[PDB]
């Protein structure tokens, strides 16, 4: 409704580029969320393993 | 990037004298030429693995970096395979024993081995003339962002 | 100094020398952190949280009792607002003055004060956009500041 | 369970200290609090001074315990002045030529570590004021002003603390009580 | 004048100064332990409180704000601690 | 005051906007409070008040129009009636009744 | 909005020296102030001085002796090659046989005689006499 697009071909190419950029963004954001959830799980596990080392691992062999 | 898919142009884009024989059934189907540009500039995996051609590239193309190496900030990305960098510096005036800020803008060719954005600092090297105004080519990038995308995500 | 007026007020708090204090204080760091979080759920800003802890309890200063500042505590517990409190209050004041200036077009003092306030907003917005707590492309527009005081 | 509480083998001094710890517990919540090293050093007059180094996350319980443990150690292991400290790591300041490593927090910077060493040499008298005289001979001296509260416990330890701070940090020091 | 100890001034000369203009600044304010006649619990109350502090047991008024020091209510037990 | 209260409810609690959803929640009995703009038509207001006196539900009359109520509950559109069906961390029910 | 804490310090010292006082309090403090005063102390122009540790920035109490005529500050701190210390010393010192220009080098803050001996140069800070 502005112009932005001399014709159908121009609009199609613009759609292609926009979709490609959006997909790049989506992939980056998704792998980032994956990394962060993975790190959070690991740093809950370490918390478990070290918080339950003071209690009943510090008594038997060593 | 660059969505040439690989062959957007009306001529066939290839590396010259790089011949992939359809007879020999080589188990790569990927014959490329790259070079070490030199001076400890790392040849990117995007260039080695990519499909682009870019004869003006310092890694897969025919130009050679020789002379000066400069640094600057990208203040434009609106051309195709070239940018404009700002090169800021201080000029001394002895009468006043003081300095004054000056800039020169410097157009640069950028390969599609680099994802360059306005604001990024970029190191460039002197090539032969490849346009009216361009004599330099991007050979290294340093993005001054840290991928600070989620800082905009606020809720 | 006073950025926009000519006052030279030195009115301020005098933080004491003892960074570890005050030797009569029970009710440990975890307790006061829990109190902070209850008040934030109850819908208060850091300044008012600090006031309430100070006056109704014995909490001289949260960085002293805990080792963290209140905004950090609230962020780590996930209660950080969308815009910082000082900017929020500025936007609110500007909204109020604009409303009043709609109802009262003959007030020139109000236009003047509104310009000053908006200048303050844009200065803080520059700062926050640089240090990246606000997004880039964030901009205060008077049209929808009601929908950004939100 | 005496070699338990050393965190390293040697030697006779630390062993005497650990068996003192054990005999003191047998009398309650001192078993989790283990130390690392010991430094016995001189005082200009008379006695010597024990520096008991500790991992810093134990300082809470140690500080809860110190009075009712330092008293017993002063009693039993006589001819000495006991004091506790936390082994804090000092990381060096990076040079311009230096290749980058992490940010080197101010907890690990030098000045903060010395201030904390002082805050722990002193115990619960709560430093109120530091002053630094610069003497015309290019010299420096530090006044550290203590509170009148609980100074009765350490009014006889000042010279030993001075010598200790000199031996660890290498800089001169003096204390004062306002009245 | 022309000679004096700026490091060791008199407490009389230092207490009348502004809190910030002393040699080392610090607050002239304080905290109170307060009990109303009804209950026997202690409530910690800041001298310059800014709020109508309540006793949590008996939901009553203890101190009302003013421009400086809070005005404590009718006769109550108040310490300086 | 009521604005800050509503702004807390809108992020902590459970609300619905609009006449149809109020009437639905109010037939269902889920609603505790309804806030009604000033410029709403009197017949709509009366219908809501009557549904409320049947459901034994509280009614607040916002001193402000539907645009103002939209801004108060944090929306870029206008709303004539709000239904609060679970207040969260707020105080709005007891602050006034 | 202070811009040069050193400038404020040395104005205070100069004014008290004019007034005949024997001590000054200067706030805030700084490493540069401490080193500058250490130089003045080494060359005898002032006595001891005491750094009060408030937790903010610092105060300093300087005990001065009357031997000082002017301590001053060169703002901006120009860049000085070794060929130019002569020009600076002639311009802003009363005589050749006494007085000290203070400058900042990679070797440290010091007087221009020490800078000649160490064969270094740098940025100019002020002067003492």
């Amino acid at each position: 409704k502005g112009n932005a697009f001399k014709h159908k071909r121009a609009l199609v190419e613009h759609i292609i580029q926009a979709k490609a950029d959006a997909q790049r963004e989506k992939a980056l954001n998704e792998e980032a969320e994956a990394r962060r959830l993975k790190n959070r799980a690991a740093r809950d596990r370490r918390a478990q393993r070290v918080a339950e080392k003071r209690d009943a691992l510090l008594k038997e062999d060593a | 990037s660059t969505e040439l898919t690989v062959q957007s142009e009306r001529a066939f884009q290839k590396q010259p004298h790089i011949f992939n024989n359809p007879k020999v059934k080589t188990s790569k189907r990927t014959k490329r030429w790259y070079k070490n540009a030199g001076l400890g500039f790392k040849t990117p995996k995007t260039a080695i693995e990519g499909s682009y051609i870019d004869k003006k590239c310092p890694f897969t193309g025919l130009v050679s970096i020789r002379g000066k190496i400069l640094t600057g900030t990208v203040v434009s990305t609106k051309m195709h395979r070239t940018i404009v960098i700002r090169r800021a510096y201080l000029h001394y005036i002895p009468k006043y024993n003081r300095y004054e800020k000056r800039h020169k803008n410097v157009p640069v060719h950028v390969s599609p081995a680099f994802r360059v954005q306005v604001g990024d600092i970029v190191t460039v090297g002197q090539c032969r003339p490849i346009s009216k105004t361009v004599r330099f080519n991007v050979v290294k990038v340093s993005a001054a962002a840290g991928k600070a995308n989620k800082q905009f995500a606020k809720f | 100094g006073r950025m926009h007026s000519a006052g030279k007020g030195i009115s301020s708090s005098a933080i004491p020398y003892s960074r570890n204090a005050p030797a009569w204080f029970k009710l440990s760091s975890e307790s006061v952190i829990e109190q902070i979080v209850k008040y934030a759920r109850k819908g208060l800003t850091p300044s008012q949280i600090g006031v309430l802890l100070r006056d109704a309890h014995g909490v001289t200063q949260a960085r002293v009792i805990t080792g963290n500042k209140i905004m950090r505590i609230l962020k780590s517990n996930g209660l950080a607002p969308e815009i910082p409190e000082d900017l929020y209050y500025l936007i609110k004041k500007a909204v109020s003055v604009r409303k009043h200036l709609e109802r009262n077009r003959k007030d020139k003092d109000a236009k003047f004060r509104l310009i000053l306030i908006e200048s303050r907003i844009h200065r803080l917005a520059r700062y926050y956009r640089t240090v990246a707590v606000l997004p880039p492309n964030w901009k205060y527009e008077s049209a929808t500041a009601s929908a950004l005081v939100n | 369970p005496q070699a338990k509480i050393l965190s390293q083998a040697p030697t006779e001094l630390e062993l005497q200290v650990a068996q003192a710890f054990v005999e003191l517990e047998n009398s309650a919540e001192l078993r989790p609090l283990q130390f690392k090293s010991i430094r016995e050093i001189d005082v200009a007059g008379g006695k010597k001074a024990l520096a008991i180094f500790v991992p810093v996350p134990s300082l809470a319980g140690f500080h809860k315990v110190q009075t009712k443990l330092t008293r017993e150690l002063e009693k039993k292991f006589q001819d000495r002045h006991v004091i506790f400290l936390a082994e804090r790591r000092i990381l060096p300041k990076p040079s311009r030529t230096s290749r980058q490593v992490q940010k080197r927090p101010r907890s690990r910077t030098l000045t903060a570590v010395h201030d904390k060493i002082l805050e722990d040499l002193v115990f619960p008298t709560e430093i109120v004021g530091k002053r630094v005289r610069y003497l015309v001979g290019g010299n420096k001296i530090q006044k550290v002003l203590l509170d009148s509260k609980d100074v009765q416990q350490i009014d006889y330890k000042l010279e030993s603390f001075q010598a200790v701070y000199n031996k660890l940090t290498g800089k001169q020091i003096v204390f004062e009580i306002p009245s | 004048v022309l000679v004096q100890d700026l490091l060791h001034p008199t407490a009389a000369s230092e207490a009348r100064k502004h809190k910030l203009k002393t040699l080392v600044q610090g607050p002239r304010s304080y905290f109170l332990d307060v009990k109303c006649p009804g209950c026997l619990n202690i409530t910690t109350v800041f001298s310059h409180a800014q709020t109508a502090v309540t006793c949590e047991s008996c939901s009553t008024i203890l101190c009302t704000p003013t421009g400086g020091k809070a005005k404590l209510s009718e006769g109550t037990s108040f310490r300086r601690k | 005051s009521i604005n800050q209260k509503l702004a807390l409810v809108i992020k902590s609690g459970k609300y619905t906007l609009g006449y149809k959803s109020t009437v639905k929640s109010l037939r269902q009995g889920k609603s505790k409070l309804i806030i009604i703009a000033a410029n709403t038509p009197v017949l709509r207001k009366s219908e809501l008040e009557y549904y409320a006196m049947l459901s034994k539900t509280k009614v607040y009359y916002f001193q402000g129009g539907n645009n103002e109520l939209g801004t108060a509950v944090g929306k870029l559109f206008r709303v004539g009636v709000v239904s609060i069906l679970e207040a969260g961390d707020s105080d709005i029910l007891t602050t006034l009744a | 909005t202070r811009s040069s804490v050193l400038a404020d310090a040395l104005n205070a010292i100069n004014n008290a020296e004019k007034t005949g006082k024997r001590q000054v309090l200067i706030r805030p403090s700084s490493k540069v102030i401490i080193k500058f005063l250490q130089v003045m102390q080494k060359h005898g122009y002032i006595g001891e001085f005491e750094y009060i540790d408030d937790h903010r920035s610092g105060k300093i109490v300087v005990q001065l002796n009357g031997r000082l005529n002017k301590c001053g500050v060169i703002s901006p701190r120009f860049n000085v090659k070794i060929g130019d210390i002569e020009k600076w010393t002639a311009n802003l010192l009363p005589a050749r046989q006494f007085g000290y220009v203070i400058l900042t080098t990679s070797a440290g803050i010091m007087d221009h005689e020490e800078a000649r001996r160490k064969h270094v140069s740098g940025k100019i800070l002020g002067f003492v006499y």
